DNA sequence: GTCAAGTACTTACGCCTGGTCATTACTAGTACTGCC
DNA sequence: GGCAGTACTAGTAAAGAAAGTACTTGAC
RNA sequence: AGACCAGGC
C-alpha cells in the first residue's frame, strides 16, 4: 500500500533521518547495519 | 533495521530498544558451540591456550573488578533461592548487565557461571583448576557478539528458512506461524 | 575543468571584509613570493610581481 | 581596493597527500583560485595566508599536529573543513581607480589597472569634446580638452564590472 | 477473425462462451521431438481459472 | 561509479510536502496547452507534451539548456486547469474536513474549548512530552468566562511545560519523534477525527449543516435538510455541489481554525512557520513529466507514444472544451440552459481526466495505468526497480560440480575470464603485471579491454592492432599533461585473474549463507561454472542443471568483505541453530567407510 | 556495489536551499564564457528583480534572469530522479536537504 | 558572515558534545569483523591511489595484501568513529585496537 | 540444431508505393569484403560459413544509392542449409521482397548438457 | 451513545530462458469508369 | 466530349468457486 | 514496455 503509506507521509510534513536500510536504497545511502555503522577517519601528520 | 550497537544493546535503525542484550547473554550462535563442551576443551587446553593466549590478552582489560561481583551473587543466590521469582528480593543485578562483557573478564550469564563450576565440581583432574576458569571465561568473553551484526536478518532468517523444510488437534505447521 | 578536485565544494565568509593599505599589500608580497618558490601557477606568480613592482618600481 | 577575506571552505585531500595535508590544499584548492575571479568572494583572488584544517575531532587541541580527516565510504579521498585568510582585489562602482594606458585603439582606452588587471573606456563614455588623430603611416593619441596627446595614468570613476570571460574588466565612465 | 483466435487464444464473443477462462484456447504445437509432439494431441487442461488459484483438492 | 570522481554532499534526510501551484508556475519550463502531440513529419508541436522546451527529443537540440538526448536532464512543465480540482490521494482525508464543519460560522461543528483541547496536546507531542499530554487533560448553559479561563490555563500549561523540558536537556525546538509518540499521536488524530464527523449542531452557534454525501469521486453531493431542524436555523436572531464551492468553503475553515490544523498537519514542530491551506488538497495545475521519463516505445516502425502523454492529452482536451464553454458564458433563457448543463456535466470529465493520471482505478471506464500502479506492487517501482536492480558486472551459467579446487573457489570459464572487468588504477608496483595484461589485448588471457585515462577519456581495445597495442603500454605510467588532474592515475581495465574476488549466489537466496564470495581459479575448458561439493550443502545445489549467479564486485572496499566478511570459509556455521553446513557429500563419505575399516591395508 | 555503484549510479547537481534533484539544469553561456549550473524554483525573473554581473543567467528560450547558484553534485540512484517525476505529478515535492551548507 | 558563523559555531560545539573523552570510552576493544573488514577495505583503495605505504613491498602487486601487510605491524594510519544510538562517537585508533 | 529467420524487405511500406529496396548489388562504392559470403543476387551461398558480425543478405535501397547489409544478429556461428525465395500471392507480378534462410549449428556435447 | 450488518479494501516464493501478438470501424474523399 | 455511380482509400475517431482489518452506515 | 503461452531449477 505504497500510496497509502505515501499520502499518511506527506500529511504529517513528516521528515524521516534516513535510518532504515529500505530508506537508504531509494536514497542511495550507504547502509546502517555492519561495515557502514562507524565512519573511517584518515590521520594526517601535519597541521 | 535492528542491529546491535556499540552498547551491547540491540535496537531499531531510529534508535528504539528491542532487546537491553542480545539473548540475555550477548553471544554469536556461530560461536557457543564448543562453549558449554567443557571436557572437549578440557583435553584440548594446550592446543586452545595457543590461540587465545590469556597473558597477551589481560593487559587490555580489567581481570578484578568482574570477578568480585560474580561472586557477590552467585554467594546470594545459592544461599537463597529455595523461594519462588515473585519472593526474591534481589538486591543484586544480574552480573552481565552491569559490567561490560566484551571488556571485563569474568561476567558471565547465570548458566555458563553455573554449568562451569558444576563441571568443575562433578569431577576433579598438567592443568590445575585455576588455569581453565581463566579459559573459560577468555573463550565466553572472545564469544561475545560483534557490535553490528545483523540479528534482525539472521533472526527472520532463521525462521524464514526452516519454515521451508515442511514443504519443498492443535494447529500446526505453517499455517500456525501465519497466526 | 571545474570539478571537485579542483574547486571547495562549499565556500562561505568567516568574517566581513575590512580594507587594508598598501603595507599589509607589500608584506603580503613579501611573504607570499617568499613562500610560493622558497606548481603551475608561475602565471599568476608573475602576474604578482607586476604588483609587487607596482607599489615599489616602475613597468 | 584590496581587501581581506577571512574563509570557510570545504574542500578535498587526495591519498597523495596523506603526508602533507597543508600542501595538498594549496597544488588542489588555493593554487588554481589564485589570479581568477570569484563570485563568494567578491574579485579577483591574488592570495592567501594562514591555512588551518579545521580537525574532526574536538578534543585536541589546535597545538597538536596528528590531525584528522573523514573519509568518503565510496572514494579514498578525504573531506575538511579549513580556515584561510584570502586577500582579495573587488573593484566596485563610485571609486576612483588610476588607469595606465596600454592599447590605444579608436574606439576603446583598453589600459592595465596595476599592471595586471584590464580595462575598458568606451568612446561613448569619453565626451563629444575630446577629439582623436587619425594615423596614416602605423594608433595615435587622443586629444582631450588640454589639446595634449595622453600618456599612462588617468583616475577615473567605475561604471561596470563585467567578470563573465577570461579574465576581469572594469568598464569606467568620464562623468563626475 | 478465427486466424486471430488460432494466433492469439483469446475468446472475443459478445456473449461469453459457457465456460470460464477466456485466453490460453490455443498452444503452438512444438515438433521439437515426436515425444512432445504425439503430447499434444493427449493433454486436457482443466482451465486458467483454476491455475491462478490457492486451493488443493 | 568511479572511485576517482569523489563526491562531497550528501542527502541526510528527506521531508515530504504539499507541492503548492504557485512553486510549478515558476518551476516549469513552458505551459503546454494544445491536446496535440506532434504533427506530419516527426516534429514535436510547439506549447504541447513533446516540446523542445521540456527537454531534448530524437535528435534535436532542447530549448531550455540547449543540450542533446545524451546531456539535458529533461525539464519540468505544467498545465493550467481553469477549475481547481481534486487531488485523489487527499479526498479521503479531504471529505473529513468537508463534513463536520459548520457551513455558518466555518468552525468545526464541536465547541471550541475541545477543538482547543487537541490543539494543545499535539502541540506536547510533537516535542518529546508524552507523558505530560495526559495530565493536560486533567484541567477542568456555560458562559464564555471560564470557558476563557480554561483556555488560559492550559495555553500556559504547555508553555510551561515545552520550556522545561527544552531547557533541561530533554527536546531540541526541532522535536524527538519516536515510534511511541507516533503510536500517541496516530491515536490522537484517529480520536480527533471520529469526534469530528459525530456532530449534530455547531456547539459555537448552534444551528444545523446539511449531510454531505461521497458518490465515489469525480462528485460530490449535498443532501437536503429536513423540514424539523430548519426551525433551529430560524431562531439564530441532492444538489452537486462544484469543486470552487467546496474550495471556498475550506479557505474558510483554514483561517478561522489555524490553531488546530498546525498540529495535526505537523509531526514535528513547524520551523518554517508555513500556513496549512485549503489549496493543499486540491491542484489547479498538474504538473507534466519531464519528456525523458515519457519517451515513446519504439518497436522497429511500431511507435506507439507513451501512455502518460495519452491519459495528459484528454485533460487537455476537455481543457480547451471547457474553456470554449465559458466562451458562451461571454454571448449570453433557452440557451442558458443547455450550455450551463453541459459545462456542469465537463466539470464532472475534467475530474475525471485527472483522476485517471493519477490513479487508474479511481476513475471509471483495458484501462491505462495511472501514476499510482507504476508504484504499488511487485511490478512496481519501489520493489522492482529500488529494493531491487538488474546489474552490471555479472554472470550466470549452469554449474558442473568439480574436486580439485580449494573448496574456497570458483571455476571460470574463459568465456567469463574475458567479458567481466576490474577497474586497476596503475601505480608504481601495478607497471609490471598490467603493462603486459595491456599488451595481451582483449582476446588473449590475462589481458585488458579499456584503458581509462587521468581526464575521463575512456580508450578501448577491441579494434586495435597489436603495435599500436603495445604504443599505449608505454604511455601508461606518464605524468599529466593537465594541472588540473595531477592527482589522478590511468585505470586499466584488466581481466579477471587468480586473485579476484566474486560473489556466487543461487536462488531462492532463503539464508545468507545461500550467497557467499569465493575466489577464483580459472579454468580453461569449458564453458560452466565449477564448484566444489563442500559449497553445495549450503547453497542447496544439484546438478541437474542448475544455473546460478556470479556477481564481481568492483572496488576494494568490496573485494575485502567477500573475502573477509561473507567469505565462504567464514560461512561454516549457520546462525540457526549453530549447527555446520558445510562438509563433503556422497562419495567422499562412503570412500571413509572402507578406507577407515580395518580391511584397508 | 550491486543495488547502486554498479547498477545505475549517476551524479546529479541538487540545490542547497531547494533540495530538488530535478529543478537546477544548465545554464547557457555567452561566447567566451563558460557554463554553470544554475536552479530554477529559488531563481527570480530579470524583469522582477530590477544585480552583480554573475548571478545573471539565460535560457535557451532567450528569457535571461537572474537566479540562485547555491547547487552541486549528490551521487543518488537514478531512479530517485524518476522517482521525483512521478511523484511531483502527484502533487508532492520531496525536498533533498544536503549536509555542507 | 555573521549569519554564517552562527551555523558554524553551533555546529563545532554539538559535535563537540558528541565527543566522548578518551578515558570516558566503554564500547569493546577488539577490533570487530566488521571494522577489520573496512580498514582493509579502505586503506587498499589508497594504495591504489597513490597513498605513501609504509611497509615494505616484497613484490606483492594486489593493494589489499598491501593493507593486510599493514595491519600487521599495525602502520594503517586510521581511526574508527565509533557512533553510538544517541549520535555521540568514540574514536579509537587501529593501533589501539587488538585483533581477534 | 536449425534455426530460420525471414527477411522482409518490405515491412515498411502499403499499398502500391514502389518497391524502394531491391536485392542484389548497386553501383556505389561498396567494398569487395562481402563477395565471400554473398552472391551476385545478394542472397549468400549455399553452405557457408557465418558468425557474428558476417553479412547474411545485401540489397540495394533506392532512397540512398547504396547498399546496405543485413548482418547475422546472433553469437553462435552457423553455417547456411538452404534459402527460399518466396513470391507473393498477386495479379501484378512482382519483384521478390520476402526471403527466408535456414542455419545450422553443430551442438557437439559439450560439458553441462543435461542428458 | 452503543452495537451491530454489510461493505470495501489489501495481500498472496525467488530467479532464469524461449516463442507470438499487437485497433477497428467508418467516413468522407479523390479517382476510376460507365454512360449518353 | 463531360456527367454521376461505385469501389476504393487513406483518413482520423472509439475500444464465473481464496483470506484478513478498516469503514461508514444503521437499527434502535 | 505489456498480454498470453511454453518451460528450467
Ligand atoms: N523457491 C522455489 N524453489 C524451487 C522451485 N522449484 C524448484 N526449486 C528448487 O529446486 C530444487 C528442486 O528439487 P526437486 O523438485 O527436484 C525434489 P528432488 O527429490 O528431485 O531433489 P533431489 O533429491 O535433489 O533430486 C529444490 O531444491 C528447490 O529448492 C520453486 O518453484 N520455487
Ligand atoms: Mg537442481
Ligand atoms: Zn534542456
Ligand atoms: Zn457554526
Ligand atoms: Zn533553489
Amino acid at each position: 500500500t505504497t500510496c497509502q503509506f505515501l499520502t499518511k507521509a506527506v500529511l504529517d510534513n513528516e521528515r524521516e533521518q534516513l535510518d532504515s536500510p529500505s530508506a537508504r536504497i531509494v536514497v542511495g545511502k550507504l547502509n546502517n547495519v555492519g561495515t557502514g555503522s562507524f565512519d573511517v577517519l584518515a590521520k594526517v601528520p601535519n597541521a | 533495521g535492528v542491529h546491535v550497537s556499540y552498547d551491547n544493546s540491540i535496537r531499531d535503525a531510529d534508535g528504539t530498544l528491542v532487546q537491553f542484550m542480545y539473548g540475555g547473554d550477548a553471544i554469536d550462535i556461530t560461536k557457543e558451540s564448543h562453549m558449554t563442551q567443557f571436557e572437549f576443551c578440557l583435553d584440548n587446553y594446550y592446543a586452545l591456550l595457543k590461540k587465545y593466549n590469556p597473558s597477551a590478552l589481560i593487559e587490555h582489560l580489567d581481570v578484578e573488578s568482574a570477578l568480585k561481583y560474580s561472586k557477590k551473587t552467585l554467594k546470594y543466590r545459592k544461599k537463597h533461592s529455595k523461594e519462588p521469582h515473585y519472593k526474591q528480593s534481589v538486591k543484586y543485578d544480574p552480573v552481565l548487565a552491569k559490567y561490560n562483557p566484551a571488556k571485563y573478564l569474568g561476567s558471565v550469564s547465570e548458566n555458563f557461571q553455573d554449568k562451569l563450576e558444576s563441571f568443575l565440581d562433578k569431577n576433579s583432574k598438567g592443568v590445575n583448576e585455576k588455569k581453565f576458569r581463566a579459559l573459560m571465561q577468555l573463550k565466553y568473553m572472545r564469544s561475545l557478539i560483534n557490535p553490528g551484526e545483523a540479528v534482525g536478518i539472521i533472526a527472520s532468517q532463521s525462521v524464514g528458512e526452516p519454515s521451508t523444510q515442511m514443504t519443498l488437534n492443535v494447529t500446526l505447521g505453517i499455517p500456525r506461524l501465519r497466526e | 575543468t571545474a570539478t571537485t578536485l579542483n574547486t571547495p565544494v562549499v565556500i562561505h565568509a568567516t568574517q566581513l571584509p575590512q580594507h587594508v593599505s598598501t603595507d599589509e599589500v607589500l608584506q603580503f608580497l613579501e611573504s607570499f613570493i617568499d613562500e610560493k618558490e622558497n606548481t603551475n601557477l608561475s602565471s599568476s606568480i608573475s602576474q604578482l610581481k607586476r604588483i609587487q613592482r607596482d607599489f615599489k618600481g616602475l613597468p | 581596493c584590496i581587501v581581506r577575506v577571512p574563509i570557510a571552505l570545504y574542500v578535498s585531500l587526495a591519498p597523495m597527500y596523506l603526508e602533507n595535508p597543508l600542501q595538498g590544499v594549496m597544488k588542489q584548492h588555493l593554487n588554481p583560485l589564485v589570479m581568477k575571479y570569484n563570485n563568494k568572494v567578491g574579485g579577483v583572488v591574488l592570495g592567501y595566508e594562514g591555512l588551518k584544517i579545521l580537525d574532526a575531532d574536538p578534543l585536541s587541541k589546535e597545538d597538536t599536529s596528528e590531525k584528522l580527516i573523514k573519509i568518503t565510504p565510496d572514494t579514498p579521498f578525504g573531506f575538511t573543513w579549513c580556515h584561510v585568510n584570502l586577500y582579495v582585489w573587488q573593484p566596485q562602482v563610485g571609486d576612483v581607480l588610476e588607469g595606465y594606458i596600454f592599447i590605444q585603439s579608436a574606439s576603446h582606452i583598453g589600459l592595465l589597472i596595476h599592471d595586471a588587471f584590464n580595462a575598458s573606456i568606451k568612446k561613448n563614455n569619453i565626451p563629444v569634446d575630446w577629439t582623436f588623430v587619425h594615423n596614416d603611416v602605423e594608433l595615435g593619441h587622443w586629444v582631450d580638452s588640454n589639446g595634449e596627446p595622453i600618456d599612462g595614468k588617468l583616475r577615473f570613476t567605475v561604471r561596470n564590472v563585467h567578470t563573465t570571460g577570461r579574465v576581469v574588466s572594469v568598464d569606467g565612465t568620464l562623468i563626475s | 477473425k478465427m486466424q486471430y483466435f488460432l494466433s492469439t487464444g483469446n475468446l472475443v464473443s459478445q456473449s461469453g462462451l459457457d465456460l470460464q477462462q477466456v485466453s490460453g484456447y490455443t498452444v503452438v504445437a512444438e515438433k521439437i521431438n515426436f515425444y512432445r509432439f504425439i503430447s499434444h494431441f493427449r493433454m486436457v487442461h482443466r482451465g486458467s481459472f483454476f491455475a491462478q488459484l490457492k486451493t488443493t483438492t | 561509479m568511479d572511485i576517482s570522481k569523489p563526491v562531497g554532499s550528501e542527502i541526510t534526510s528527506v521531508d515530504f510536502g504539499i507541492l503548492t501551484a504557485k512553486e510549478i508556475r515558476n518551476l516549469s519550463a513552458k505551459q503546454i496547452t494544445n491536446p496535440t502531440v506532434l504533427d506530419n513529419l516527426g516534429h514535436p508541436v510547439s506549447g504541447g507534451l513533446y516540446d523542445l522546451a521540456l527537454g531534448a527529443f530524437l535528435r534535436n537540440l532542447c530549448s531550455t539548456c540547449g543540450l542533446d538526448e545524451k546531456f539535458c536532464p529533461g525539464h519540468q512543465g505544467h498545465i493550467e486547469l481553469p477549475v481547481p480540482c481534486y487531488n485523489p490521494l487527499f479526498f479521503n482525508q479531504l471529505y473529513i474536513y468537508l463534513r463536520a464543519s459548520c457551513l455558518f460560522c466555518h468552525h468545526f461543528r464541536l465547541k471550541s474549548v475541545e477543538v482547543h483541547r487537541y490543539a494543545c496536546k499535539l502541540r506536547l507531542l510533537q516535542y518529546g512530552l508524552i507523558d505530560e499530554s495526559y495530565k493536560l487533560d486533567e484541567i477542568t448553559d456555560i458562559s464564555s468566562t471560564l470557558l476563557n479561563e480554561l483556555k488560559s490555563k492550559r495555553s500556559e500549561y504547555v508553555d510551561m511545560a515545552i520550556a522545561k523540558a527544552l531547557s533541561d536537556g530533554r527536546t531540541t525546538e526541532r522535536g524527538s519523534f519516536t515510534a511511541t509518540v507516533n503510536d500517541e499521536r496516530k491515536k490522537l488524530v484517529h480520536e480527533f477525527h471520529k469526534k469530528l464527523l459525530s456532530r449534530g449542531k455547531c456547539d459555537n452557534c448552534g444551528m444545523f449543516s446539511p449531510k454531505f454525501r461521497k458518490d465515489g469521486f469525480t462528485k460530490i453531493f449535498e443532501t437536503a435538510l429536513n423540514e424539523k431542524q430548519i426551525t433551529n436555523n430560524r431562531v439564530k436572531g441532492s444538489t452537486y455541489i462544484l469543486s470552487t464551492e467546496v474550495k471556498n468553503i475550506l479557505d474558510t475553515v483554514f483561517r478561522k481554525e489555524q490553531c488546530v490544523l498546525q498540529y495535526v498537519f505537523h509531526s514535528r514542530p513547524n520551523l518554517s512557520r508555513k500556513l496549512v491551506k485549503a489549496d493543499s488538497f486540491f491542484m489547479d495545475v498538474l504538473v507534466v513529466p519531464p519528456t525523458r521519463f515519457r519517451l515513446p516505445s519504439k518497436l522497429g516502425e511500431e511507435v506507439h507514444e507513451n501512455s502518460q502523454n495519452q491519459l495528459l492529452s484528454k485533460v487537455l482536451t476537455t481543457s480547451l472544451l471547457i474553456r470554449d464553454l465559458n466562451d458562451d458564458l461571454s454571448k449570453l433563457l433557452e440557451d442558458r440552459r443547455v450550455i450551463f448543463s453541459r459545462l456542469m456535466n465537463a466539470f464532472v470529465t475534467i475530474q475525471n481526466d485527472v483522476n485517471a493520471f493519477i490513479d487508474s482505478t479511481k476513475a471509471q471506464g483495458v484501462p491505462i495505468p495511472g501514476v499510482k500502479q507504476a508504484l504499488e506492487k511487485k511490478e512496481g517501482l519501489f520493489r522492482k526497480h529500488m529494493m531491487g536492480k538488474r546489474v552490471n558486472y555479472a554472470a550466470r551459467s549452469v554449474i558442473s560440480p568439480d574436486p580439485n579446487i580449494e573448496t574456497n573457489e570458483i571455476g571460470v570459464p574463459p568465456v567469463f575470464a574475458v567479458k567481466l572487468t576490474y577497474p586497476e588504477p596503475v601505480t608504481a608496483y601495478n607497471i609490471a603485471e598490467l603493462r603486459q595484461a595491456v599488451i595481451n589485448g582483449p582476446d588473449k588471457w590475462p589481458g585488458a579491454t579499456q584503458i581509462q585515462n587521468e581526464d575521463g577519456s575512456l580508450v578501448s581495445l577491441i579494434g586495435m592492432s597489436v603495435e599500436q597495442r603495445k604504443a599505449l603500454a608505454n604511455q601508461l605510467l606518464t605524468p599529466s599533461s593537465n594541472v588540473s588532474t595531477h592527482t589522478l592515475n590511468k585505470k586499466v581495465y584488466r581481466h579477471i585473474k587468480n586473485r579476484d574476488v566474486v560473489l556466487m549466489n543461487r536462488q531462492p537466496t532463503l539464508h545468507k549463507a545461500s550467497m557467499m564470495g569465493h575466489k577464483v581459479r580459472v579454468l580453461p575448458n569449458e564453458k560452466t561454472l565449477r564448484l566444489h561439493y563442500a559449497n553445495t550443502g549450503a547453497y542447496n545445489a544439484d546438478f541437474d542443471g542448475d544455473e546460478m549467479n556470479m556477481h564481481f564486485p568492483q572496488n576494494e572496499n568490496a573485494r575485502a568483505e567477500a573475502l573477509n566478511l561473507a567469505n565462504t570459509d567464514s560461512q561454516y556455521l549457520t546462525p540457526t541453530s549453530g549447527s555446520p553446513v558445510r562438509g563433503l557429500i556422497q562419495d567422499h563419505i562412503s570412500a571413509g567407510v572402507w578406507l577407515t575399516s580395518k580391511d584397508s591395508f | 556495489d550491486r543495488l547502486l555503484n554498479s547498477s545505475d549510479y549517476t551524479q546529479a547537481s541538487v540545490c542547497r536551499e531547494c533540495g530538488s534533484i530535478l529543478t537546477t539544469q544548465q545554464s547557457v553561456p555567452r561566447i567566451g564564457s563558460i557554463s554553470t549550473v544554475c536552479c530554477r524554483r529559488c531563481s527570480m525573473r530579470f524583469e522582477d528583480a530590477k544585480i552583480d554581473d554573475s548571478q545573471i543567467w539565460e535560457d535557451g528560450q532567450g528569457n535571461k534572469f537572474v537566479g540562485g547558484n547555491e547547487t552541486t553534485t549528490v551521487a543518488i540512484p537514478f531512479v530517485l530522479k524518476y522517482l521525483d517525476s512521478e511523484l511531483s505529478a502527484m502533487g508532492i515535492r520531496l525536498r533533498y536537504n544536503v549536509e555542507p551548507k | 558572515p555573521e549569519d554564517f558563523q552562527q551555523h558554524e559555531q553551533i555546529r563545532r560545539k554539538t559535535l563537540k558534545e558528541k565527543a566522548i573523552p578518551k578515558d570516558q570510552r566503554a564500547t569493546t576493544p577488539y577490533m570487530t569483523k566488521y571494522e577489520r573488514a573496512r580498514i582493509l577495505g579502505t586503506r587498499a583503495l589508497q594504495i591504489s591511489m597513490n597513498a605513501p605505504v609504509f611497509v615494505d613491498l616484497e613484490g606483492e602487486t594486489d593493494p589489499l595484501r598491501i593493507a593486510m601487510k599493514e595491519l600487521a605491524e599495525k602502520k594503517i594510519p586510521l581511526v574508527i568513529r565509533r557512533y553510538l544510538p544517541d549520535g555521540s562517537f568514540e574514536d579509537w585508533s587501529v593501533e589501539e585496537l587488538i585483533v581477534d | 540444431m536449425y534455426k530460420t529467420e525471414k527477411v522482409d524487405l518490405a515491412l515498411n511500406r502499403n499499398r502500391g508505393d514502389p518497391i524502394t529496396q531491391h536485392f542484389g548489388f548497386g553501383n556505389d562504392e561498396w567494398p569487395k569484403e562481402w563477395l565471400e559470403k554473398l552472391d551476385e543476387d545478394g542472397l549468400p551461398y549455399i553452405g557457408t560459413y557465418v558468425e557474428e558480425g558476417d553479412p547474411i543478405c545485401a540489397y540495394f535501397d533506392d532512397t540512398l544509392n547504396k547498399t546496405k547489409i543485413k548482418t547475422y544478429h546472433s553469437s553462435e556461428p552457423a553455417y547456411i542449409e538452404e534459402v527460399n525465395l518466396i513470391g507473393d500471392e498477386s495479379n501484378k507480378f512482382q519483384e521478390l521482397q520476402t526471403v527466408s534462410i535456414k542455419y545450422r549449428i553443430r551442438r557437439t556435447p559439450q560439458i553441462g548438457d543435461k542428458f
